[PDB]
Protein backbone atom coordinates (compact mmCIF):
# COMPACT_ATOMS: atom_id res chain seq x y z
CA UNK A 1 0.00 0.00 0.00
CA UNK A 2 0.93 3.73 -0.85
CA UNK A 3 -0.21 5.86 2.18
CA UNK A 4 -3.25 8.12 1.18
CA UNK A 5 -1.79 11.62 0.31
CA UNK A 6 -5.19 13.03 2.96
CA UNK A 7 -4.26 10.89 5.82
CA UNK A 8 -2.71 12.73 9.00
CA UNK A 9 0.39 11.83 10.31
CA UNK A 10 -1.16 11.14 13.86
CA UNK A 11 -3.38 8.88 12.41
CA UNK A 12 -1.12 6.71 10.51
CA UNK A 13 1.49 6.60 13.42
CA UNK A 14 -1.31 5.08 16.10
CA UNK A 15 -2.89 2.95 13.04
CA UNK A 16 0.54 1.52 12.79
CA UNK A 17 1.65 1.33 16.69
CA UNK A 18 -1.42 -0.66 16.63
CA UNK A 19 -0.88 -3.22 14.07
CA UNK A 20 2.87 -3.45 15.04
CA UNK A 21 1.58 -4.43 19.01
CA UNK A 22 -1.25 -6.66 17.23
CA UNK A 23 2.60 -8.65 14.67
CA UNK A 24 4.44 -8.45 18.42
CA UNK A 25 1.07 -10.52 19.66
CA UNK A 26 1.00 -12.96 16.98
CA UNK A 27 4.75 -13.51 16.94
CA UNK A 28 5.54 -14.78 20.09
CA UNK A 29 2.03 -17.12 20.13
CA UNK A 30 3.70 -18.26 16.37
CA UNK A 31 7.30 -18.82 18.02
CA UNK A 32 5.66 -20.30 21.22
CA UNK A 33 3.87 -22.74 18.76
CA UNK A 34 7.13 -23.46 17.04
CA UNK A 35 8.77 -23.90 20.27
CA UNK A 36 5.79 -26.77 20.82
CA UNK A 37 6.10 -28.55 17.80
CA UNK A 38 10.24 -28.58 18.49
CA UNK B 1 -5.75 0.42 -4.13
CA UNK B 2 -5.29 -1.58 -1.08
CA UNK B 3 -5.92 -5.30 -2.84
CA UNK B 4 -3.53 -4.96 -5.82
CA UNK B 5 -1.28 -3.30 -3.26
CA UNK B 6 -1.63 -6.54 -1.09
CA UNK B 7 -0.82 -9.06 -3.85
CA UNK B 8 1.82 -7.10 -5.30
CA UNK B 9 3.65 -7.46 -2.00
CA UNK B 10 2.65 -11.37 -1.38
CA UNK B 11 3.99 -11.86 -4.92
CA UNK B 12 7.92 -10.07 -3.32
CA UNK B 13 7.90 -11.38 -0.09
CA UNK B 14 7.97 -15.01 -3.44
CA UNK B 15 5.55 -16.59 0.09
CA UNK B 16 3.61 -19.66 -0.59
CA UNK B 17 0.92 -19.41 1.77
CA UNK B 18 1.06 -23.24 2.90
CA UNK B 19 -2.98 -22.23 3.53
CA UNK B 20 -3.04 -21.86 -0.16
CA UNK B 21 -5.54 -18.85 -1.05
CA UNK B 22 -9.07 -20.28 -1.59
CA UNK B 23 -9.59 -20.12 -5.39
CA UNK B 24 -11.15 -18.17 -6.90
CA UNK B 25 -9.97 -15.29 -4.53
CA UNK B 26 -12.42 -13.35 -2.64
CA UNK B 27 -11.36 -10.12 -4.70
CA UNK B 28 -12.88 -11.86 -8.04
CA UNK B 29 -16.19 -12.96 -6.06
CA UNK B 30 -16.54 -8.86 -5.72
CA UNK B 31 -15.60 -8.62 -9.09
CA UNK B 32 -18.11 -11.00 -10.49
CA UNK B 33 -21.07 -9.50 -8.10
CA UNK B 34 -19.74 -5.66 -9.33
CA UNK B 35 -20.72 -6.49 -12.62
CA UNK B 36 -24.17 -7.92 -11.38
CA UNK B 37 -24.67 -4.09 -9.76
CA UNK B 38 -24.02 -2.62 -12.94
CA UNK B 39 -26.23 -4.82 -15.14
CA UNK B 40 -29.16 -4.15 -12.82
CA UNK B 41 -27.99 -0.27 -13.34
CA UNK B 42 -28.70 -0.97 -16.53
CA UNK B 43 -31.98 -2.57 -16.35
CA UNK B 44 -33.14 -0.20 -13.48
CA UNK B 45 -32.15 2.42 -16.20
CA UNK B 46 -33.85 0.57 -19.05
CA UNK B 47 -37.08 0.49 -17.12
CA UNK B 48 -36.85 4.38 -16.51
CA UNK C 1 6.95 23.31 11.22
CA UNK C 2 6.10 18.95 11.28
CA UNK C 3 3.46 18.95 13.74
CA UNK C 4 1.39 15.20 14.34
CA UNK C 5 -1.66 17.32 12.44
CA UNK C 6 0.55 17.28 9.38
CA UNK C 7 -0.83 15.61 6.04
CA UNK C 8 1.05 13.05 4.34
CA UNK C 9 0.76 15.08 1.22
CA UNK C 10 2.73 18.27 3.12
CA UNK C 11 5.42 15.83 4.09
CA UNK C 12 9.04 16.80 2.99
CA UNK C 13 9.98 13.95 -0.05
CA UNK C 14 12.41 12.33 2.02
CA UNK C 15 10.26 11.59 4.69
CA UNK C 16 8.00 10.69 2.56
CA UNK C 17 10.35 8.09 0.77
CA UNK C 18 11.11 6.65 4.73
CA UNK C 19 6.92 6.21 5.57
CA UNK C 20 6.67 4.11 2.20
CA UNK C 21 9.29 1.86 3.16
CA UNK C 22 8.08 1.40 6.78
CA UNK C 23 4.54 1.22 5.44
CA UNK C 24 5.87 -1.92 3.15
CA UNK C 25 7.55 -3.10 6.19
CA UNK C 26 4.47 -3.35 8.70
CA UNK C 27 2.35 -5.07 5.48
CA UNK C 28 5.77 -7.15 5.07
CA UNK C 29 5.16 -8.58 8.68
CA UNK C 30 1.14 -9.38 7.78
CA UNK C 31 2.43 -11.35 4.57
CA UNK C 32 4.79 -13.55 6.34
CA UNK D 1 14.63 16.90 16.28
CA UNK D 2 10.92 17.28 16.56
CA UNK D 3 8.99 15.02 18.65
CA UNK D 4 8.16 12.92 15.74
CA UNK D 5 11.25 12.41 14.16
CA UNK D 6 12.00 10.55 17.16
CA UNK D 7 8.89 8.83 18.26
CA UNK D 8 9.17 7.50 14.06
CA UNK D 9 12.54 6.50 14.61
CA UNK D 10 12.37 4.77 17.96
CA UNK D 11 9.44 3.21 16.44
CA UNK D 12 11.20 1.80 13.43
CA UNK D 13 14.17 0.89 16.06
CA UNK D 14 11.04 -1.33 17.35
CA UNK D 15 10.50 -3.38 14.18
CA UNK D 16 13.90 -3.58 12.80
CA UNK D 17 15.45 -7.06 13.80
CA UNK D 18 19.21 -5.33 13.48
CA UNK D 19 18.00 -3.49 16.30
CA UNK D 20 18.84 -4.12 19.88
CA UNK D 21 15.39 -2.71 21.18
CA UNK D 22 13.89 -4.80 18.31
CA UNK D 23 10.23 -6.25 19.70
CA UNK D 24 10.56 -9.13 17.90
CA UNK D 25 13.10 -11.57 19.89
CA UNK D 26 12.30 -15.25 20.42
CA UNK D 27 14.64 -17.53 21.84
CA UNK D 28 14.99 -21.13 20.88
CA UNK D 29 17.02 -23.96 21.18
CA UNK D 30 18.76 -26.50 18.66
CA UNK D 31 20.77 -29.94 19.22
CA UNK D 32 23.98 -30.57 18.52
CA UNK D 33 24.24 -34.12 16.63
CA UNK D 34 28.32 -34.05 17.26
CA UNK D 35 28.05 -36.20 20.68
CA UNK D 36 30.99 -33.57 21.57
CA UNK D 37 29.80 -31.65 25.31
CA UNK D 38 30.05 -27.93 24.39
CA UNK D 39 31.57 -25.35 26.63
CA UNK D 40 28.35 -22.35 27.15
CA UNK D 41 31.34 -20.27 27.56
CA UNK D 42 32.79 -20.95 24.25
CA UNK D 43 29.12 -20.38 22.53
CA UNK D 44 29.82 -17.06 20.48
CA UNK D 45 27.22 -14.40 21.71
CA UNK D 46 25.04 -13.37 18.47
CA UNK D 47 25.19 -10.21 16.61
CA UNK D 48 22.47 -7.26 17.55
CA UNK D 49 21.44 -8.72 20.47
CA UNK D 50 22.35 -7.38 24.26
CA UNK D 51 24.30 -8.81 26.95
CA UNK D 52 21.22 -9.03 29.62
CA UNK D 53 18.96 -10.93 26.77
CA UNK D 54 22.14 -13.42 26.52
CA UNK D 55 22.83 -13.80 29.97
CA UNK D 56 18.88 -14.85 29.69
CA UNK D 57 19.55 -17.46 26.80
CA UNK D 58 21.48 -19.07 28.54
CA UNK D 59 20.04 -19.34 31.90
CA UNK D 60 16.59 -20.62 30.71
CA UNK D 61 18.47 -23.33 28.16
CA UNK D 62 16.73 -26.22 29.00
CA UNK D 63 19.78 -28.39 28.72
CA UNK D 64 23.07 -26.89 28.38
CA UNK D 65 24.95 -29.85 27.25
CA UNK D 66 23.44 -30.59 24.16
CA UNK D 67 21.15 -27.65 22.94
CA UNK D 68 22.63 -24.12 21.87
CA UNK D 69 20.62 -20.60 21.80
CA UNK D 70 19.63 -19.20 18.79
CA UNK D 71 17.76 -16.13 18.55
CA UNK D 72 14.59 -15.31 16.06
CA UNK D 73 13.84 -11.23 15.30
CA UNK D 74 11.08 -11.97 12.56
CA UNK D 75 8.62 -13.82 10.52
CA UNK D 76 11.15 -14.40 8.03
CA UNK D 77 13.49 -16.08 11.07
CA UNK D 78 10.43 -18.08 12.32
CA UNK D 79 9.60 -19.85 8.99
CA UNK D 80 13.76 -19.99 8.24
CA UNK D 81 12.98 -22.25 11.29
CA UNK D 82 9.37 -23.69 10.37
CA UNK D 83 10.53 -25.53 7.11
CA UNK D 84 12.91 -27.05 8.64
CA UNK D 85 10.39 -28.51 11.31
CA UNK D 86 8.56 -29.76 8.15
CA UNK D 87 12.11 -31.02 6.30
CA UNK D 88 12.15 -32.99 9.77
CA UNK D 89 9.06 -33.98 9.76
CA UNK D 90 9.48 -36.04 6.16
CA UNK D 91 12.54 -37.35 7.59
CA UNK D 92 11.26 -38.52 10.70
CA UNK D 93 7.93 -40.52 8.78
CA UNK D 94 10.14 -42.07 6.30
CA UNK D 95 12.41 -43.97 8.60
CA UNK D 96 9.43 -44.38 11.20
CA UNK D 97 7.36 -46.00 7.96
CA UNK D 98 10.78 -47.81 6.95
Amino acid sequence: IGINESKLLEQLLNEWVSEIENQTKNFYDQAKTIFVWD
Amino acid sequence: LNSVNEQVHLLSTQFHSPFSQARPSKEMEIIVDSLVEKIDRIKQTILC
Amino acid sequence: LITESTKFSDLPPQLKNELQILNKMIINNNSL
Amino acid sequence: RSIIEQKLYDFMQSISPNSLNCRFLYWFYNYQANGQLVDPNSIPKPPNVTVDQWAYALSNNPDPSILIPVAAKSFDDLINRRMKQEETIIALDQNTQE
